[PDB]
């Protein structure tokens, strides 16, 4: 049947300033089926106080995401967010750029 | 254009050996999203996810709360009888997912209505706009079809569309207004990053603006660079608002012949932004 | 408020 892979996106809510508190968000979307797994990493190690948004879909059926916690970003410390889906043969790594 | 939409989004997934399929819905009023509902939360009940919606009464989330209950196992009869449809085996996972929903005018009348359908991820059976007619997919769906048609089903589907989803639309509207009928503009700036001893990124930026739908162009020389030019998705910023950027790689010295190009509903007037080196 | 439902697939 039909497989999509997610679209990963990692940024943060706010423009970053080193030492001011920020949300530190992972967008997953374009995905399907809606099974995924998703961490947001801090030098490499799984952050636990992560939520999520209650699962919808675009117009074209393909799943969204928005997985988010806060944080206090700093000169550095490095972000991660790694994502798990069936369409990957590995899970997928993209680190937070502070400029996209 | 004023216009708005209520949209309700369900999810039912299978999960042999692993219970009864999963039910979610979610509500939503344009890129608002004000309810939800999960058959696997501790005590599955409707949720307010928008604080505009938190005033109505008892009576709103025990009546919603049974209709999602009677929806979870609608879709679970429909998935079984879907499995049966393609010849599927009982031992792996699929899904079925419904669209519905209206969409008004500044006036509050009906624009269009919506009532549709994919299972795996490939469009099923949907309402046709006259709110009387099914479109199905292949000879699967044409069994849904006969059916639907056999029970009257558009009929009560329209009665929905035309009453009960106008209204409570409009209400939400009214209740939410502060919100809901306000546009953010977007806040704009571009930045630029070398690449090379020959090439930069300009990229604008877009960020804190609702509802999510916008254009951000750039051109050169007034020309649009559409096949030159990188564009993310719109994404939310978790405050109800969102972002994007569009990016072109251009010869160093040659930015000023770019120019970033913003329409947004929040904007008194279409924005034209430079990269000012300061 | 969501709709009732009414047939199954």
């Amino acid at each position: 049947m039909i497989q999509r892979t997610p679209k990963i996106q990692v940024y943060s809510r706010h423009p970053a300033e080193n030492g001011k508190s920020n949300f530190l968000n992972c967008y997953v979307s374009g995905f399907h089926p809606s099974d995924i797994e998703v961490d947001l990493l801090k030098n490499g190690e799984r952050i636990e106080k992560v939520e999520h948004s209650d699962l919808s879909f675009s117009k074209d059926w393909s799943f969204y995401l928005l997985y988010y916690t806060e944080f206090t970003p700093t000169e550095k410390d490095e972000y991660a967010c790694r994502v798990n889906h069936v369409t990957l043969s590995q899970p997928k790594i993209v680190k937070w750029d502070r400029d996209m | 254009m004023g216009s708005h939409s209520m949209r309700y989004f369900h999810t039912s997934v299978s999960r042999p050996g692993r219970g009864e399929p999963r039910f979610i819905s979610v509500g939503y009023v344009d890129d608002t999203q004000f309810v939800r509902f999960d058959s696997d939360a501790a005590s599955p009940r409707e949720e307010p996810r928008a604080p505009w919606i938190e005033q109505e009464g008892p009576e709103y989330w025990d009546r919603n709360t049974q209709i999602y209950k009677a929806q979870a196992q609608t879709d679970r009869e429909s998935l079984r009888n879907l499995r049966g449809y393609y010849n599927q085996s009982e031992a792996g996972s699929h899904t079925l997912q419904s669209m519905y929903g209206c969409d008004v005018g500044p006036d509050g009348r009906l624009l269009r209505g919506h009532n549709q359908y994919a299972y795996d991820g490939k469009d099923y059976i949907a309402l046709n706009e006259d709110l009387r007619s099914w479109t199905a997919a292949d000879t699967a769906a044409q069994i849904t079809q006969r059916k639907w048609e056999a029970a009257r089903v558009a009929e009560q589907d329209r009665a929905y569309l035309e009453g009960t989803c106008v209204e409570w639309l409009r209400r939400y509207l009214e209740n939410g207004k502060d919100t809901l009928e306000r546009a953010d503009p977007p806040k704009t700036h571009v930045t630029h990053h070398p690449i090379s001893d020959h090439e930069a990124t300009l990229r604008c930026w877009a960020l804190g603006f609702y509802p999510a739908e916008i254009t951000l162009t750039w051109q050169r020389d007034g020309e649009d660079q559409t096949q030159d030019t990188e564009l993310v998705e719109t994404r939310p910023a978790g405050d109800r608002t969102f972002q994007k950027w569009a990016a072109v790689v251009v010869p160093s010295g040659e930015e000023q012949r770019y120019t970033c190009h913003v329409q947004h509903e929040g904007l008194p007037k279409p924005l034209t932004l430079r990269w000012e080196p300061s | 408020r969501p709709q009732v439902p009414l047939r199954p697939m």
